[PDB]
RNA sequence: GAUCUGGUUGAUUCUGCCAGUAGUCAUAUGCUUGUUUCAAGGACUUAGCCAUGCAUGCCUCAGAAUCACUGCGCAGGAAUCUGCGCAUGGCUCAUUACAUCAGACGUAAUCUGCCGCCAAAAUUUUGCGCAUUACUGGAUAACUUGGCGAAACGCCAAGCUAAUACAUGAACCAAUCGGACGCUCUCUUUGGGACGUCCAGCGAAUGAAUGAAACCAACGCCUCCGGAGGCAGUAACACUCAGACGUGUUGACUCAAUUCAUUCCGUGCGAAAGCCGAGCUGCUCGGCGUCUACUGACGAACAACUGCCCUAUCAGCCAGUGAUGGCCGUGUAGUGGACUGCCAUGGCGUUGACGGGAGCGGGGGAUUAGGGUUCGAUUCCGGAGAGGGAGCCUGAGAAAUAGCUACCACUUCUACGGAGGGCAGCAGGCGCGCAAAUUGCCCAAUGUCGAAAAAAUACGAUGAGGCAGCGAAAAGAAAUAGAGCCGACCGUGUGGUUGUUUUCAAUGGGGGAUACUCAAACCCAUUCAAUAUCGAGUAACAAUUGGAGGACAAGUCUGGUGCCAGCACCCGCGGUAAUUCCAGCUCCAAAAGCGUAUAUUAAUGCUGUUGCUGUUAAAGGGUUCGUAG
RNA sequence: CAGAUACAGAAACACGGGAGCAGUUCGCAUGUCAUGCAUGGGCGUCCGUGAAUUUUACUGUGACCAAAAAGAUGCGACCAAAGCAGUUUGCCGACUUGAAUUACAAAGCAUGGGAUAACGAAGCAUCAGCCC
RNA sequence: AACCAUGACACCCAUGAAUUGGGGA
RNA sequence: GGAAGUCGGCAAAAUAGAUGCGUAAGUUCGCAAGAAGCAUUGGCUCUGAGGGCAAUUGCCAACUCAGAACUGCUUACGGCGGGGAAUCCAACUGUAUAAUU
């Protein structure tokens, strides 16, 4: 079947290899996934050694982090935004690793205001929560870049995981100057 | 996956005859190197002759006669390395397993005392989950709660019939070893110093008991004790004492002129 | 250890080992040499000529098998 | 053993090749062969074609028995389901030069059943109706009732019943530790404490932290109700624990490991909802069996530093459609140009690339002053294949040939609808050739597999393996006679000797056991009384194969032929007296052996590094310049 | 004595997670809500940081190397080709052996520095006292 | 018969008469 | 069916644009050569490359080439080389019997 040897190759001289041997198991490759957008379907692939990965068709959501505050959600993903290795792959709706995203951002504007207090049921809360809001407020700041896009109900995000092997798509959110080269980008 | 272990093949110390046979029993894995040990149906009948042919050592092994670590073992196949004890309670016998001066196997008689000891060369520390320190030992057993001095090099002294730590003895300059690999198996010396050569085998010097010197590979030598009176074990009948071959040529000539 | 011959790649050089073999019939020996290609991260600046140590890596391409240390 | 000899001339001294000579586990053919020991044996050519039979299965005290099975309820258990194995062994050498392999090393780039040490605190369940606490469910074989089909390792429907097959599901009584809230309670002035609610097990994915070691304002303490110091000591942490980790490992880590956030839905997790011994429904002890997590060993795959015949009447090779590198990606167990998209223009070569020829690598054999030349299909290690060539399921592990599917070439049975076959496994046949063995016995030994020790009211398989039949491949021992007697002598100077008569002991070829061997038979090894056991005398128990001019040991013998017939490896012999042909008689070599043919090693200083030759014998370029060397 | 000249793997600066109680050489007292049952003048160690900071071939000795085969050490398998076994003027045993080698080239620790070869230089391209 | 049928570079090596070119006394 | 017709393949049929690959003998080294031969081609929806002017931004122009997904065929205007192996003659381009060469 699919091959992964290298018996086929040319030398680095330009010379013909020439083959004695049957090809083997050990070597074997799998036809890609070409992981879509929408309702979850996986399927099952018996991998080596037991085992077996998730090859990820058509999934919809997953956990995407917030490193600056050290907080991860869980939100849907709208459409993908930017690929590297092709645009017919953005066309597709594929997702693979490390593609760029929109996601809703109603559930980080949920957990920005219950942390800081910061609406962009507040007015429901105890006096002790009451009295830490203004403490991590005091040494505590955020940017423009990221403030004006949870008004807008709309974050950039970027893929961190094996789509076509975990079954996955997690992810985390697009800060500093990278966020800006992505900003220029579009 | 190969099943099979041809005559000439086999490791040259089970001395068996290349006329008898082809075929030799293969060591199932475990405790030792299929090329450092020699296994229980070899031990059976052809160090002590207790079995003729190789279907009465199961009829001594599959009733659990015999012990290797203080549990009963039914497998001919099973390996058995060096400081390991081999006890019949039938028989009353009980042999340690040890190199002789040549770097052949040796199996020399211990005290009741002395069965229920043996010693570890420790070769890797590294932690479980949580935080547990865990040490694994050249016979492959494993130590939950060491000294939390151990380190690769040292040894441990642990007592078999209950699992627990006796003592355990580090590396240095003032220690006597016991080369285990390396054509120098055999030998007891101290350790004169011991060489890095990071990123490569590190050599230590060695200084025998009657002054001669000898090197190895610094993997090749099991710290027995801090001095040769304080050996927690027994020793084999030279001491790992190796003398000249015209002096041994000419010894052995003279004993049996003598002898008759 | 070897001398750098080409740096036309890109992070990549060639370098050259020569040797001397002995032939056994005849009592003497003669030049030998093999070819060897190298990845050179952007800390380092050799040019053709030089003489670098390389230490062994995981295959980085089809070929390159070994990482630049020290320059000199 | 550091050796040489015949042929060019009327003679001589050379160069030089032909011929002689010794081996070969090196093949074949010819002649001849009493004993014994050890032994290779259809590679060579045709990896050509194959009738028939056998080669891989396994049950203990310890998964599952209502055989309309057997033996006197107890035992033995045919048959099927479940668990493990069949990827090992055996055979062959077709392919093959940055391949395979050998010496040295790696996986910090990975997977890993059986084997060895070893770990486990998540889970609201069941009976009664709120008190109690593991007697959980359905189906399916084997069977019998109909059967189909010419077969065929063919197949259908109905009715029963198990589990260590399948599927659910266990509060109990079980610790330690940490986060987020309430506008619930208490005190003084996140203050603190409590009460309530939610989350907090192993493993996986994503993200953050650790993974060290180079004068004031708030808090602690002391001193003298409340009301004021000013720094002696002091690992830290607001009690339940005044040390319950301030310290993983490496040559090196984005590794080991800890805390926090948001998540795993089948593609994971048990106390088998179990099997035997006992000891005393109702408890105690002891052997077993199986899920999941982790790291040692037996392994697997991949990378590879150096080396490995002949050829230039093979000089350039590589890039659309991957060639050399870069960037995010995808596939894999994993790295990688292994692969998709984009980018750059590289990589190899007279130190022989590219192409062609012969060829499985090595450990090693033959020949041996020394240096070398040559062989290696073949018993150990590695690789590869199962008529030709490709795909794939199940497995921890296969791109498996006594697994499946198709196509191509040959091929078997048939009722003409169809169904099969794969000896480069064992023995055997046809063909091919100069050329190669019995259609035998056994699990006794050596091992593998297994649910197995051996013994019984109760015998695991195994052409792997071993044993014997055939067998001048080759190799080791070794008989075919020893002492005298009396004449006849032969030479030499009285001492070996050469036939003629004739005794006199000894021994094995030959044949037989009280018997040994043997898994059973055979061969060796013992022995012809231990009261008590057969046998050489023209030793018919009869040694051959090549030669006698030279090389080269051995006849100037006797008949026949007449440049004929023939010999002769080379020089030569034969035309009427042949030292050479065909024969008789003698003799020589070596001997149960000896000739012939082909290949190869030494002879060969006729391939010369040690160590050749080049004025005239073969051979110095017409002369200068000149790069790699 | 020191220092000063040469030489130096070595010299200066630090590490208490550094030398199984912080190496070697010139039992009162602290703590006591305690298992607190505890503690009671230079070298040489160790690990990092800066000056400094030569490599190859050849030769000696070690490291590291399946067996079978080959050389061989020991033992009348009646000898030998073989094989690792076997020997007691006898008992319920004793002595036990099976040594030790080699290796095309490459590889790896350390000794010398004679013959060698790899770098560098082309000398005005160089100028630089030390101490207080 | 492009011949000395005699490749290029370097060292040592016995005598007596001549000859071509330069130099010293 | 495929030159059997005929003095004779006369007449007809037949090839055909463009793009990528590939191309022999012979040779005066220029050629032979479009030698020979193989593949693709529609419609629709998109993507990339190739520029100018003002202060990294803004505005603006030309159709060429390359690539992808989906979808379809009844092979569907016009225009547009059939090819190969040889023999004889003349080297070649050219001229030449207006009205049979
Ligand atoms: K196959
Ligand atoms: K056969
Ligand atoms: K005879
Ligand atoms: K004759
Ligand atoms: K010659
Ligand atoms: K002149
Ligand atoms: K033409
Ligand atoms: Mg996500
Ligand atoms: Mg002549
Ligand atoms: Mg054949
Ligand atoms: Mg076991
Ligand atoms: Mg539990
Ligand atoms: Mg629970
Ligand atoms: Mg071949
Ligand atoms: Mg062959
Ligand atoms: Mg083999
Ligand atoms: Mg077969
Ligand atoms: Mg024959
Ligand atoms: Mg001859
Ligand atoms: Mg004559
Ligand atoms: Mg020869
Ligand atoms: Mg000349
Ligand atoms: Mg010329
Ligand atoms: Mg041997
Ligand atoms: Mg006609
Ligand atoms: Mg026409
Ligand atoms: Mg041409
Ligand atoms: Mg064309
Ligand atoms: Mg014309
Ligand atoms: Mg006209
Ligand atoms: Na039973
Ligand atoms: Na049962
Ligand atoms: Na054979
Ligand atoms: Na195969
Ligand atoms: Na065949
Ligand atoms: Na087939
Ligand atoms: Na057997
Ligand atoms: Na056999
Ligand atoms: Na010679
Ligand atoms: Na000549
Ligand atoms: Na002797
Ligand atoms: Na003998
Ligand atoms: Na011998
Ligand atoms: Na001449
Ligand atoms: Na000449
Ligand atoms: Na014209």
């Amino acid at each position: 079947g699919i091959v992964r040897s290298r018996l086929h190759k040319r030398k680095i001289t330009g010379g013909k290899t020439k083959i004695h041997r049957k090809r083997m198991k050990a070597e074997l490759g799998r036809l890609p996934a070409n992981t879509k957008l929408g309702p979850r379907r996986v399927s099952p692939v018996r991998a080596r050694g037991g085992n077996f990965k998730l090859r990820g068709l058509r999934l919809d959501t997953g956990n995407f982090a917030w490193g600056t505050e050290a907080s991860a959600q869980r939100a849907r993903i709208l459409d993908v935004v930017y690929n590297a290795t092709s645009n017919e792959l953005v066309r597709t709706k594929t997702l693979v690793k490390n593609c760029i995203v929109v996601v809703d951002a109603a559930p980080f504007r949920l957990w920005y205001a219950k942390h800081y207090g910061i609406d962009l049921d507040v007015k429901k809360a105890s006096s002790k929560l009451k009295r830490k809001w203004e403490y991590r407020r005091k040494h505590h700041k955020i940017e423009k870049a990221l403030a004006d896009q949870l008004r807008e109900g709309r974050l950039l995000a970027r893929i961190t995981s094996r789509p076509g092997q975990t079954g996955r798509a997690d992810g985390a959110l697009l800060e500093g100057a990278e966020l800006q080269f992505y900003l220029k980008k579009l | 996956a190969k099943k099979h272990l041809k005559r000439l093949y086999a490791p040259k110390d089970w001395m068996l005859s290349k006329l008898t046979g082809v075929f030799a029993p293969r060591p199932r894995a475990g405790p030792h190197k299929l090329r450092e040990c020699l296994s229980l149906l070899i031990i059976i009948r052809n160090r002590l002759k207790y079995a003729l042919n190789a279907l009465e050592a199961q009829m001594i092994l599959r009733q659990g006669l015999v012990c290797v670590d203080g549990k009963p073992r039914k497998d001919g196949k099973y390996p058995a390395g060096f400081m390991d004890v081999v006890e019949i309670p039938k028989t009353g016998d009980r042999f340690r397993i040890l190199y002789d001066v040549k770097g052949r196997f040796a199996l020399v008689r211990v005290s009741e005392a002395e069965s229920s000891i043996k010693m570890m060369k420790v070769v890797n520390v590294y932690t479980g989950t949580g935080r547990i320190p865990v040490a694994v030992t050249h016979d492959g057993h494993r130590i939950r709660y060491p000294d939390p001095r151990t380190s690769r090099g040292d040894t441990l002294v642990y007592d078999v019939k209950e699992k627990k730590v006796l003592d355990l003895i580090k590396i240095g300059n003032g220690k006597v070893v016991m080369v285990t690999g390396g054509a120098n198996r055999g030998r007891i010396g101290e350790i004169v110093s011991i060489e890095r050569h990071p990123g490569a085998f590190d050599i230590a010097r060695l200084k025998d008991a009657s002054g001669h010197e000898f090197a190895t590979r610094a993997t090749n030598i099991f710290v027995i004790g801090k001095d040769m009176s304080s050996v927690p074990v027994t020793l084999p009948k030279q001491q790992g004492l190796r003398i000249n071959v015209i002096q041994e040529r000419e010894e052995k000539l003279i004993a049996a002129e003598t002898r008759r | 250890r070897g001398v750098v011959h080409s740096t036309k790649m890109r992070r990549s050089i060639v370098i050259r080992r020569n040797y001397l073999h002995f032939i056994r019939k005849y009592q003497r020996y003669q030049k030998r040499h093999r070819n060897i290609t190298v990845h050179c991260s952007p800390c380092f600046d050799p040019k053709p000529g030089d003489e670098v140590v390389v230490g062994q890596c995981r295959p980085l391409s089809k070929t390159i098998r070994y990482n630049v240390l020290q320059v000199v």
